[PDB]
């Protein structure tokens, strides 16, 4: 059909169609478009006016401008060709490495596959990452909330999972850099090209990047999330491939999705939030699955508003996370990095059986030992820090050292840190703590512990530090 | 739903949801201008007390307006559709708003009855034509220097940047 | 401790030329703005380039 | 003329719903028989909401609006330098009219990926706190967060007179071009900032964009985009300016307003939410770009104003999430006396070493490290009192250090002097006196060093580090300098 | 200056008529002499009210320190 | 030409001009009203209708009733002759010696003085007053804006300020009662005639007084304000002088503001609040200043709404001052008249600069100190500071004492405060912190420091105590 721009309120084009209309989230282009003007139908506002979105700037238009309806929704590159290619939300190579032959397209609306197509049973993924895996036990194909605010190297940390685990499997990636500063796209460009993970020369990778700024229209940011999911699920059933999803952030989404709400009519309900706040997230995490054909091991990095979670938002996303790491800013305070907030950090999937009783009595052991220690925060603070009692004094202490021992060196912010990154696979670690646990290092202190990966170094610090 | 006649501008809303209901509907068959002078009749047989006495209380029952405002508008005879517009404006409340209306679908300065452009003058070109560059041209010549207080006074128009270059 | 003095006399005679400026302006403009009116042939210029526009825009 | 002209449907607020003006360009800016401004934001199907750049007091309905047919572009050229202006690009130093004709426009979105490359320049501010510890390079983009004049501005201000000694090198790595905007900010503290600008007569490599207090809303609003606009030229011809946005807050108020006229709804904090939009696009255009764009610059500080602190005031929340890091500025200190006031613990370059110099990172990493147990042992074992000899000495030493940053209201300082001083300190040096007359040392021990060890001046400077010769150099210079001090 | 000639002719004409004439430069007017003086007056507070006609001289001195 | 109330809702009074339809800020004057009924147009709303404001009260109109465009702004009496008397809004003198003999008329808006005009060379209009001067240095030209709690001496305060600072002044004052008690401006009144600098035999007071007080209807009471500039741009710009401009309380004109906004068919921003708070606040500001050709030095009474200062309106203001009087109540808990909070109260104009660093320093010191303790109070608020550190017992209990040695007596509210008020040159101010400072004293009670004059006071009362 044909639209006229017959209302430009803001980048919320209205545009009356003329010959019809097109269904609902027909992709429109508009006639006149120097860079094809994606609009993303709304409402069919009745009068074959529909609200649509802009999905791109509106800068220049003509009213009543006419709209040439793509004849539906979005529909995007896909094919292999996307491996170790940048593309935008409308898949374009903003690689800026010329077209994307790719050899499909997609609507972008992708939906919730069956019930039936879920693969019930994971295994965990282990990152070998001490705290990771041992307090939230990552799956494989998981969906793993990385809730933490902002900048705690967050972003770094992120990174180098990319770095630790993407390397590691032939696990695919696509990574969503949505919402995200062009800049740190940009510096994360670098590292993958610098990481020869993006290997140009042979374009492929393994690897999408997706990428929708913080300067794009914010329904079409918020639809990049969808562009990528679309893909991904390509890959996970029909390349078969487990996926690892790296999204940034999809809070920011939601937040796309809230600032236009108002603008959608939709009156955007508390904390600002979209009153549709529960189908965005419905659809999407259900869009979201690991089936038996494929996983999409899903990293969505979440931005916590304000370190709220009870940030209605935050809140809901829960919901669809199985495995949550709540990056704790205090602790990041605390200076950490592990920055991490473990006593909430979790996977309801941790077991006695699949982690072991082990792994998972250890955790719990030492994530009681923590809360308790925590109960003695309660006497130190006002009344004594090398001081009172002296059996939680030995709890305290070893609370401490297994602090410090959970903190490991950053791997890439060696750079900053000199710090050379740690890592230590499973048993290792448990027993490790085990050691720990077991009390043994106590003609041992503190700082010899800190942030080291398996505790022989820890050990051997000491040794240094004896001088 | 239909696909109508939407010979545009034609204000969409606004009196002229109604105006772009014939905009189709009157140009289905064009009856147009005959039901335009319809409109201009009735403007004064209503707008009185007389038509307009629902007006003057609409707790008069709407019933009773569509079988007042006529039986139909039923006591003249204009009612193509007219009359089951008007009986239909009566009670969507449109009929206080009914000289708009018409001036709407009508009234055409410019909408499909004339043209207006102007940068100095009163300069209502009326006619539908393809031109006017020329046709104002034309009315340059009923006077080519006269006053021109008769509409633009280009005088203090043009005279006010100048004043911007001293400063 | 010497220069300002010298810009001082400029600039109060820049501020002066610019005050006589808009007071002469303003007497010259509030006089003749009166006069000109009697050519109608600017509304002659009007028109003209007005055709110029009618015929030469498009 | 006709139809891209229209006449004032109605008009309040400075808002004119504008009947006509149809085929109009989106976002065009408007022009108003008064000869003022305006922008056509909503495209009604029936109207044309325009915001009136300039006062409708001074205007009235069904007048002419008449499109100028352009969506806004804003003079740009570099004779912005020395200068002040307005969002249109226009004299309010009143200096006669500003040299930069070429116009350019705002709306013109940020580069990709690609046009960067990313920092690995510092940036320098001679604000010894500044530059190391939440150490800056250029294209960047940092807030300034801090509440009200607390120099709120002089932070700025130092900074930018500092870039003098860097603007009489001849560099354009350091020669840096520096923009402020003024945002809300009254035409007195203005006057005043412009006059001190004046004074240390930076102003000369400097854009001034002030949008005081009085200015039509839009005009706060546009004047960083302009700013913006301004700074790119730079950007993309490979210099390297910095463009300080002070402050989006009352910006974002102003826009707000502008979009409850706009009858637009108030979103979160009462504030509409694409103002994230908003700022999030314009401040995606401050960049440091790579070489093909000459690898030029912009470099941004933003300043917020907190009001009580609030980040999770909306809007910092937001800002913060763009934020490459912040530079907190706490209160206490300050009142305190100590400024630096920052809480450092609170500021951050996530960055760190991109934006370093070798030289201030070899005292400056053991620091803050340093720091930070000296900050720490004010919580163990200490909520405010109590002793022990080897802490004691980090305390010692810590409060020197504190000292040693703390660089009081104007100060534009030279890296490497500062490292000078950093690294007696840090090297323990005078963990011996007492604060009072580190300043005084400080001081001292610069015109001394600045006469006499020039020469080394000359070398770390050079060096861009310092080598553990002009180390040596140092520590019988320091030592002697001590002793001097004496002796 | 100058710009469009048709009204210009006579506004240029009018302004030049001005330089043309020594009573003032055609006139002066009161309004402006009074401004002037008040103006003459803050501009010396502005930069002090000594007279830059003349520059500055200094003094001179010794003390002994031990 | 005349217009129709077709609409009265309020003061928003709904006028469909179309015989003319001037521009907004157009003044009319109602037909069929005795009273000098303005209204002042604020929005073309189309259909020649315009809302205005009325400023007056309404009531007795019968709807359709014609309005005459008076045309203009309000244009308002000027000259010197202003001074003494008390005009109201419309300038009419409800001073009520007859009428005033103008000179000329002025539209009530006046404008931002140039950037380019600006002198702007900030000097400390001292006070006298120990806390004052010291902690909250005013500027002479300087933007002072009184927060402060209801009644807490607040306007007390400025009063006798007035007092001591309008006397020594050689520029005029004005007095611009904005939404103020009648009642205090009658007992203003009435100071002032007994002062006599309201001599009333002189239409030449030092002192111009314009009321808009609270009972006015609301857009008197919103415009009131942007008289008031007018009026004293006339003086300084016109009279060359020094204005010191007493506003009780810009506040009301805020309140006004917000007041109209929801009639004003506004989106109102939060709390209800006028958005154009903001416009508003610009607008007038920028009026405000010290010109080159002069000062107005601004009092600029501000209640700080709820005493929220977070409060948008406050959190605005901050940036348009110079000076900042926060009254704190807290403060003035602890009885203290002064009952200010300096670590507040702050002044741009507080600067080492401006003020000298001694007044800083000495003060750094003290705001340190005090800034130490505000840190302090809640600690010790449970732990009393008894097992903490005597050195912070000693230098509380100074910061304290100095605290008290601010407290100073009203001179003017002796009868309020018993108390006979104190004046302290700077010298003696800078003296009795140093020494406070220097524990010199400090062998001595908290309460001698307390309501002293000179630090020789507090010693005087030492003796007297102890």
């Amino acid at each position: 059909t044909t639209g006229r721009i017959v209302a430009v309120i803001g980048a919320v084009v209205d545009v009356q169609f003329d010959e019809g209309l097109p269904p609902i989230l027909n992709a429109l282009e508009v006639q006149g478009r120097e860079t094809r003007l994606v609009l993303e139908v709304a409402q069919h506002l009745g009068e074959s006016t529909v609200r649509t979105i802009a999905m791109d700037g509106t800068e220049g238009l003509v009213r009543g401008q006419k709209v040439l309806d793509s004849g539906a929704p979005i529909r995007i590159p896909v094919g292999p060709e996307t491996l170790g290619r940048i593309m935008n939300v409308i898949g374009e190579p903003i690689d800026e490495r010329g077209p994307i032959k790719t050899k499909q397209f997609a609507a972008i609306h992708a939906e919730a596959p069956e019930f039936v197509e879920m693969s019930v049973e994971q295994e965990i993924l282990v990152t070998g990452i001490k705290v990771v895996d041992l307090l939230a036990p990552y799956a494989k194909g998981g969906k793993i909330g990385l809730f933490g605010g902002a900048g705690v190297g967050k972003t770094v940390l992120i990174m180098e999972l990319i770095n630790n685990v993407a390397k590691a499997h032939g696990g695919y990636s696509v990574f969503a850099g949505v919402g995200e500063r062009t800049r740190e796209g940009n510096d994360l460009y670098h590292e993958m090209i610098e990481s020869g993970v993006i290997n140009l020369k042979d374009a492929t990778s393994k690897v999408a990047l997706v990428y929708g700024q913080m300067n794009e229209p914010p329904g079409a940011r918020a639809r990049v999330a969808l562009t990528g999911l679309t893909v991904a699920e390509y890959f996970r059933d029909q390349e078969g491939q487990d996926v690892l999803l790296f999204i940034d952030n999809i809070f920011r989404f939601t937040q796309a999705g809230s600032e236009v709400s108002a603008l959608l009519g939709r009156i955007p309900s508390a904390v600002g939030y979209q009153p549709t706040l529960a189908t965005d997230m419905g659809t999407m995490q259900e869009r979201i699955t690991t089936t038996k054909k494929g996983s999409i091991t899903s990293v969505q990095a979440i931005y916590v508003p304000a370190d709220d979670l009870t940030d209605p938002a935050p809140a809901t996303t829960f919901a669809h996370l199985d495995a949550t790491t709540v990056l704790s800013r205090a602790i990041a305070e605390l200076g950490i990095y592990p920055a991490v907030d473990p006593l909430d950090s979790t996977s309801r999937i941790m077991d006695p059986n699949i982690v072991g009783s082990e792994h998972y009595d250890v955790a719990r052991g030492v994530q009681k030992i923590l809360q308790d220690y925590k109960s003695l925060q309660d006497i130190i603070a006002i009344l004594g820090m090398d001081e009172l009692s002296e059996e939680d004094k030995l709890t305290v202490s070893r609370a401490r050292k297994i602090q410090r021992f959970l903190s490991q060196p950053f791997q890439v912010a060696e750079v900053f840190t000199g710090h050379l990154g740690k890592l230590v696979p499973l048993k290792e670690t448990i027993k490790g703590f085990q050691q720990i646990l077991a009390g043994e290092y106590d003609h041992l202190p503190e700082q010899a512990f800190y942030m080291v990966g398996p505790i022989e170094e820890a050990v051997a610090k000491a040794d240094k530090l004896a001088e | 739903f239909a696909k109508l006649v939407r010979p545009p501008v034609q204000i969409y809303g606004i009196e002229g949801r109604y105006a772009t209901a014939l905009y189709s509907a009157a140009s289905k068959q064009n009856k147009l201008e005959q039901v335009e002078k319809e409109l201009l009749r009735v403007g004064q047989i209503l707008k009185e007390p007389k038509m307009a006495a629902s007006l003057l209380n609409p707790y008069v029952k709407r019933s009773v307006k569509v079988k007042s405002l006529s039986d139909m508008t039923a006591k003249e005879k204009f009612s193509p559709l007219t009359s089951n517009l008007i009986n239909l404006l009566a009670e969507n409340g449109r009929l206080t708003n009914t000289p708009a209306v018409i001036s709407a679908f009508s009234t055409m300065m410019s909408v499909h009855r004339g043209e207006v452009p102007c940068t100095v003058t009163t300069a209502s070109a009326l006619d539908e034509t393809t031109l006017t560059e020329l046709k104002t041209v034309l009315k340059s010549f009923l006077s080519k220097g006269q006053v021109l207080k008769l509409e633009v006074k280009i005088d203090p128009s043009i005279m006010g940047g100048m004043i911007v270059r001293i400063g | 401790e010497v220069k300002n003095r010298l810009d001082y006399h400029i600039s109060v005679q820049n501020m002066m030329r610019q005050k006589e400026q808009e007071h002469m302006i303003n007497w010259v403009e509030k006089r003749v703005v009166q006069s000109i009116s009697a050519q109608q042939e600017k509304e002659t210029i009007a028109k003209c380039i007005a055709d110029l526009k009618l015929l030469s825009k498009k | 003329d006709l139809e891209e002209t229209g006449r004032v449907l109605s008009i309040g607020d400075g808002i004119a719903r504008v009947h006509g003006l149809r085929n109009v360009q989106a976002e065009e800016m408007v022009e108003f028989s008064s000869g003022l401004k305006g922008m056509s934001l909503n495209l009604e199907p029936d109207n044309v909401g325009v915001v009136v750049f300039g006062n409708d007091k001074l205007i009235k309905e069904g007048d002419i609006v008449k499109r100028t047919g352009a969506i806004v572009d804003v003079p740009v050229g570099e004779e912005l330098l020395g200068r002040v202006v307005d969002a249109l690009g226009n004299a309010i130093d009143g200096k006669g009219p500003i040299g930069s004709k070429a116009r350019r426009r705002v709306g013109l979105k940020a580069p990709g990926i690609i046009p960067r490359i990313s920092v690995r320049e510092p940036m320098q501010t001679g604000i010894k706190a500044v530059d190391s510890l939440v150490p800056i390079g250029r294209g960047q983009r940092e807030l300034i967060i801090g509440d009200r004049q607390t120099g709120k501005t002089s932070i700025a201000i130092d900074t930018i007179i500092n870039q003098k000694r860097f603007n009489d090198g001849t560099d354009e790595k350091k020669k840096l071009y520096c923009i402020y905007v003024a945002i809300g900010q009254k035409r007195s503290t203005v006057a005043q900032l412009v006059k001190r600008l004046t004074d240390a007569d930076a102003m000369k490599y400097t854009i001034v964009v002030s949008a005081t207090a009085s200015d039509a809303a839009p005009l706060q609003y546009l004047a960083p985009y302009s700013g913006c606009s301004m700074g790119e030229y730079f950007r993309d011809n490979g210099k390297h300016a910095l463009i300080i946005y002070d402050d989006l807050s009352k910006q974002a108020v102003a826009y707000r307003q502008m979009s409850l006229l706009l009858r637009r709804p108030p979103g979160r904090e009462a504030y509409p939410g694409d103002v994230f939009y908003l700022h999030s696009r314009l401040l995606e255009r401050a960049a440091k770009m790579n070489d093909a764009f000459g690898g030029g610059s912009l470099t941004a500080l933003p300043v917020i104003e907190t009001q009580a602190g609030d980040v999770s005031a909306y809007i910092p929340t937001n800002v913060i999430s763009i934020t490459d890091g912040q530079i907190f500025l706490e209160t206490e200190l300050f009142y305190k006396g100590i400024r630096p006031a920052i809480n450092v613990g609170l500021s951050v370059s996530r960055v760190g070493s991109a934006a370093q110099t070798r030289a201030m990172k070899q005292v400056a990493g053991t620091m803050k490290l340093e720091l930070a147990q000296y900050r720490e042992v004010a919580a163990f074992a200490q909520f405010g009192s109590d002793l022990d000899a080897a802490t004691q000495q980090l305390l010692s030493r810590g409060v020197r250090l504190t000292e040693l940053l703390k660089q009081g209201q104007y100060s534009p300082m030279a890296i490497e002097e500062q490292v000078a001083v950093i690294y007696a300190g840090v090297r323990g040096y005078l963990d011996k006196l007492e604060p009072s007359k580190i300043t005084k040392f400080e001081n001292a021990f610069l015109s001394h060093v600045i006469s006499q060890h020039q020469a080394l001046l000359g070398k770390i400077r050079t060096d861009g580090k310092i080598s553990e010769e002009s180390d040596a150099k140092l520590k019988e210079i320091v030592t002697n300098f001590l002793a001097g001090f004496e002796a | 200056l100058d710009p469009v000639q048709k009204l210009f002719v006579d506004k240029i004409r009018e302004y030049r008529t001005k330089r043309q004439t020594s009573g003032g430069p055609v006139d002066a007017g009161p309004e402006y002499q009074q401004d002037l003086d008040r103006e003459l007056f803050k501009l010396k507070q502005m930069y002090g009210k000594a007279d830059m006609n003349t520059f500055p001289n200094f003094t001179f001195e010794d003390p002994k320190f031990e």
